[PDB]
């Protein structure tokens, strides 16, 4: 359920602000038909422009940035992870209605649910970078 | 490592395009694949799992958990062999020889599990009804006779399937 | 106003595909449709020549590798209705392993595709197969709930009737399910394939 | 283990030492299962021993 604001910054490499100054036109950034876009897992909310001056060793440079706001679409991940995990939890619940004398049956049910939940746990993070915090 | 070049061929001709004719040379190789890697990787587990599946015939009908575990494990191993095969091949739309062999082995283990289910249904399903009422195929009342018939038929049918498969694809 | 493009021959004849040169793996090139037109832009108007290659996907690979294992898993789950109701670990093994296999197929189905956020026909088929397998599991759970005594029929006994040592009767739920579940699955398959193949 | 044994190596057409080791270990496992089947075939009475 994450929304990002991905930047796109550009400036003159050699010429500082005293030599080259960048300016946005009135129609700065134009977006065409946004339905022929490769964005599968994200949806384009909007964009904005900005201009700044960045201090560096060589000098001062006018940096022009364009931010694109992208909101994630959770349909794919809902299909992939959320639904199987809930189904496995219900599968674990099914052990309650089994007769308590069915010791191997209930033990196998519980341990297999644990197996599948561990498998889904390791599979859910394959698409992500190896970040060291809980999502 | 996989192929061997049976022969190579040189051809010279002229190819015609919209602009005009052009000279053309063709250097062709006829590669033949080696079967040792596939025998070690896909086939030999498939046959060995097929012999594994027939152990359920020798277990008594009343011991349901053992035969069910055996059949389900054989089906699972066939499926995991098949998926670990198809993970490393293109998305071609027609069945290969190895795919046909895997489907045959899957069908054999499926019939093993299904005939166990048939024996169980004969004993526990039709048993009380019949009691209240009171190679050639066997009699459908004696589960031991059905087990013996399966014991003698499944290896024979699998051997015949292997024979026709190899003599067709080789 | 400076440069204009056109087709040398007629537009249909100006895009020729070599007969032998078809590198497609899982697609059939039905044909090509050619067109020319104009496009607006901040810089001016440009003559744009367009072609459209019509490609139909080949269902053989997916039928072999996803749909057919799903159907066999559904049939395997439905086979559980024929064993005696006292075979608790066996029927639990059927339900558990079938659910796990269907989960694995559901996970592996999405690998072939890009990560699109909408549901496909394959996803709906897998969902319905999962529903059938889980329904079979719950059917067995209800059968076990209504099972009275935990010892199976000896075989020699002359069972009394249903209006000493007693024995459990064959479950009405199992008797109904044996003819209900395959029939419903077959009707669903008929409806699904009739809907999707013809379009 | 046999399926995943040779992921990295080229698809050579000869059996390696690792392949022979895997084959012998699988033969041991298969022999153990066949031995259990043989033992179970000669179990006359299907109830265990009480304390
Ligand atoms: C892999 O797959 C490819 C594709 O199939 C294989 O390549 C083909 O190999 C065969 C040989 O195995 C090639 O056949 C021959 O072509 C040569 C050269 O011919 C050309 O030049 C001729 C003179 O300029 C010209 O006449 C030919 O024209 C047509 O003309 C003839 C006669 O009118 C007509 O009958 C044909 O239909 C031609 O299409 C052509 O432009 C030619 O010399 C060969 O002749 C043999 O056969 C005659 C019998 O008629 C015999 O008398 C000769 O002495 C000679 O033995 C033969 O026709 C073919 O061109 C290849 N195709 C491509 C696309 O490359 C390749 O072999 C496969 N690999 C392996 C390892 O096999
Ligand atoms: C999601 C939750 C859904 C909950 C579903 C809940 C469904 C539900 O409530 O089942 C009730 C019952 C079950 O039938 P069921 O075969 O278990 O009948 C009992 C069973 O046969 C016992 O074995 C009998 O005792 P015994 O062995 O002879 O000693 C006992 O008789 P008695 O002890 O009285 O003498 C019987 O009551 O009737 C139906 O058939 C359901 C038909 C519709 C099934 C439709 C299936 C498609
Ligand atoms: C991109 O940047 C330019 C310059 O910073 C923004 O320009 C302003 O646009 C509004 C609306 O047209 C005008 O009323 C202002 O006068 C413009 N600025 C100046 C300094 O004249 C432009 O709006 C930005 N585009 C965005 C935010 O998408
Ligand atoms: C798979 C073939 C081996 C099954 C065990 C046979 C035991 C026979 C004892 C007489
Ligand atoms: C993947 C197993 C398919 C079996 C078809 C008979
Ligand atoms: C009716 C099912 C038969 C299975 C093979 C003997
Ligand atoms: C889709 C589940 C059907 C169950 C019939 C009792
Ligand atoms: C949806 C599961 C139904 C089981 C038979 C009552
Ligand atoms: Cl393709």
């Amino acid at each position: 359920m994450d929304e990002h604001s991905c930047p796109l910054e550009f400036s003159s490499y050699g010429y500082p602000r005293e030599e080259i100054v960048y300016q946005w036109k009135r129609s700065s950034v134009e977006v065409g038909d946004t339905r022929s876009w490769r964005l599968y897992q994200f949806s384009f909310v909007g964009l904005r422009n900005t201009t700044e001056v960045v201090k560096t060793t060589s000098g001062d440079y006018v940096v022009m940035s364009v931010y694109f706001d992208l909101s994630r679409r959770m349909g794919y991940f809902t299909i992939q992870t959320y639904i199987p995990c809930t189904l496995i939890v219900v599968l674990s619940w099914v052990s309650f209605w089994i007769n308590k004398d069915a010791v191997p049956a209930r033990t196998s049910l519980g341990i297999t649910t644990v197996l599948t939940m561990t498998t889904l746990s390791t599979i859910a993070r394959k698409s992500l970078p190896k970040v060291s915090y809980v999502t | 490592p996989q192929f061997s070049i049976v022969e190579h061929r040189l051809v010279s001709r002229n190819v015609v395009f919209a602009t005009g004719a052009y000279p053309r040379l063709s250097l062709s190789f006829r590669l033949k694949r080696n079967i040792g890697y596939f025998i070690l990787q896909t086939y030999m587990p498939s046959i060995l799992i097929t012999i594994l599946s027939w152990v359920s015939f020798w277990i008594n009908y009343d011991a349901s958990a053992a035969r069910v575990a055996l059949g389900i494990t054989t089906v699972l191993t066939m499926t995991t062999i098949n998926t670990h095969l198809r993970e490393t091949l293109p998305k071609i739309p027609y069945v290969k020889a190895i795919d046909m062999y895997l489907m045959g082995c899957f069908v054999f283990v499926f019939l093993a599990l299904l005939e166990y289910a048939f024996v169980n249904y004969i004993f526990f399903g039709r048993g009380p009804q019949r009691q209240k009422k009171l190679i050639k195929i066997p009699d459908l009342t004696d589960v031991n006779a059905i087990d013996r018939w399966s014991r003698i038929v499944f290896p024979f049918t699998f051997s015949l399937f292997n024979l026709v498969y190899w003599l067709y694809y080789v | 106003a400076e440069v204009v493009y056109e087709w040398t021959r007629e537009p249909a004849r100006s895009v020729v595909v070599a007969e032998d040169g078809s590198r497609l793996n899982q697609y059939d090139l039905l044909g090509q449709t050619v067109d020319s037109g104009i496009v607006q832009s901040s810089t001016g108007e440009y003559v744009v020549m367009t072609t459209h290659f019509h490609l139909k996907r080949k269902i053989g690979y997916f039928v072999i590798q996803t749909y057919l294992p799903c159907i066999m898993t559904v049939i395997l789950s439905q086979v559980s209705f024929w064993l005696n109701r006292e075979s608790v670990p066996a029927r639990t093994v059927f339900g558990v392993t079938t659910v796990l296999t269907m989960t694995t197929l559901s996970i592996s189905a999405r690998n072939s595709l890009p990560k699109v956020a909408y549901a496909t026909a394959m996803d709906w088929f897998i969902a319905v197969c999962y529903a059938f397998v889980f329904s079979a599991l719950i059917e067995f759970a209800t059968v076990n709930y209504f099972t009275k005594r935990g010892y199976a029929w000896d075989g020699k006994s002359v069972v009394p009737e249903k209006p000493k040592k007693t024995f459990n009767s064959v479950s009405k739920i199992d008797r109904l399910s044996r003819i209900a579940f395959p029939l419903l699955f077959g009707i669903f398959n008929l409806v699904y394939w009739a809907t999707y193949l013809n379009r």
